[PDB]
């Protein structure tokens, strides 16, 4: 059914304003992964973007650099903000570099 | 006076489709008396409508796909209590 | 070991439950001989969308719901039997007009079948409705006993429907560390129109992969489940208890200011009932 979030997240690339991040692409994908991003500690609202599992990979643009940030992914059938989500998030924490 | 209700968040809404709402104390055979004179009035203006449902028992009305400019037209039929533009629902 | 939403609702006769909502998968071991599927069906798509979707039976959510109310191994009312009513499609969508059309069929049905307790359960929110909640007080006036996702905004459930309509039981949705649920960059609604919360993360019930699979889902359509479980249970019990004697109980036998109102906005903690979901010991 709706396939299970990656073991682990992979930071490949950061750029000070830009975040890389890979997983092993599941063998039949269904349906969608959430990506929501934002600044570790709340200073600022929390972001989202959602992609389908298949891709492997996505990219967090227009990020301010040196600050450390939270990227949690959660397995959805439906891609609208509101759906519930299927099976657990997984979360990583990646600081930016500076200009 | 009847009024026209409508979703607030509009990318929920839906044209098109409204839900006639008729005043509880009416008789039975009011809902589809009314129905059927909004189709004929409608219908003398060179408008085509569908009813889609009949309401009885839960609330009195009806289920109209029409075209938005008959609103008023529709607001003024007898035994009307108000007119909703019908809007989507989501799994939560 | 019992699962923590079933461990959490636990303290220290023929009731029907319909089921609005997709598609279900009623040959799943965990509700098998005990689930209907109605000829009930009112969504907006075409009639043969969900056989040419490779994909899925877009039978996913309904599925689960009916486990988390009457699951053999992990539904809160092992009994219940439960009607299942088709009103939300492939995307997870449906109507206004066509959950209408839903609650007059149940009340139809309602007028044939003998004199005893009937449960909705609406596990859907859409923007408030006039119409949808004029029908739900209608219902409650008749005796029948409605159950309301929250809805998963993060944001004042007076602004939803069924969520706003004070005659039905609006649930939100608690983890299993008694905290309100994030969904995404939103979670369980909040405020005054929401009555109590119940398990509503890492919920574990029937999936519609095969007959014999589980899945954890989480949203305020999991919390409202429950607490249509619980509702079922009570009515089982003491079939002749009004809604507002029902209600009553669900409330008293709530575990109390056990949520961290903290993750509510200020103006709102006040508002929000520190009330979480539990049977009757």
């Amino acid at each position: 059914g709706v396939s299970d979030v990656p073991r682990d997240l992979e930071v490949v690339a950061a750029t000070p304003t830009s975040l890389l991040i890979s997983w092993p692409p599941p063998s039949h994908g269904y349906g969608y992964y959430r990506i929501t991003y934002g600044e570790t500690g709340g200073n600022s609202p929390v972001q989202e973007f959602t992609v389908p599992p298949g891709k492997g990979t996505a990219t967090i643009s227009g990020l301010k650099p040196g600050v450390d940030y939270t990227i949690t992914v959660y397995a959805v059938e439906y891609p609208y903000k509101h759906s519930g989500y299927y099976h657990r998030p997984i979360s990583i924490n990646y600081r930016t570099e500076i200009d | 006076t009847a009024t026209f209700h409508r979703c607030a968040k509009d990318p929920w809404r839906l044209p098109g489709t409204y839900v006639v709402v008729l005043k509880e104390e009416t008789h039975l055979s009011q809902s589809e008396r009314t129905a059927r004179r909004l189709q004929a009035q409608a219908a003398r203006r060179g408008y085509l409508t569908k009813i889609l449902h009949v309401f009885h028992g839960l609330l009195p009305g009806f289920l109209v796909k029409m075209s938005g400019d008959l609103l008023e037209l529709a607001l003024k039929l007898p035994h009307v209590d108000y007119i909703e533009e019908d809007s989507s629902v989501f799994a939560q | 070991s019992i699962p923590w939403n079933l461990e959490r609702i636990t303290p220290p006769s023929l009731v029907e439950v319909y089921l609005l909502d997709t598609s279900i998968q009623s040959d799943h071991r965990e509700i098998e001989g005990r689930v209907m599927v109605t000829d009930f069906e009112n969504v907006p798509e075409e009639d043969g969308t969900r056989f040419h979707r490779q994909a899925s039976k877009c039978d996913s959510h309904g599925t689960h719901l009916a486990g988390v109310v009457s699951g053999r191994d992990a539904g809160v009312a092992k009994g219940a039997s439960m009607r299942s009513l088709r009103v939300l499609n492939c995307q997870g969508k449906g109507t206004v007009s066509g959950t209408l059309i839903g609650l007059e069929f149940i009340r139809k049905s309602q007028l044939v079948q003998p004199v005893g307790p009937l449960v909705v359960l609406l596990p859907l929110a859409g923007g408030y409705s006039r119409v949808l909640n004029a029908a739900c007080q209608r219902l409650a006036r008749a005796g029948v006993v409605l159950v309301t996702a929250a809805g998963n905004f993060r944001d004042d459930a007076c602004l939803y429907s069924p969520a706003s309509a004070p005659e039905v039981i609006t649930v939100g949705a608690t983890n299993a560390q008694d905290q309100p649920v994030t969904l995404g960059t939103l979670g369980t609604n909040f405020g005054r129109c929401v009555d109590l919360f119940a398990p509503g993360e890492d919920i574990i019930g029937a999936s519609s992969d095969c007959s014999t699979c589980f899945v954890s889902q989480s949203g305020t359509s999991q919390a409202a489940a429950h607490v249509a479980g619980i509702a079922a249970m009570m009515l089982s019990a003491e079939p002749e208890l009004t809604l507002a004697e029902l209600r009553q109980r669900l409330i008293h036998f709530s575990a109390k200011d056990v949520i961290n109102e903290a993750w509510f906005p200020e103006d709102q903690r006040v508002l929000t009932p520190n009330l979480v979901a539990a049977l009757p010991p």
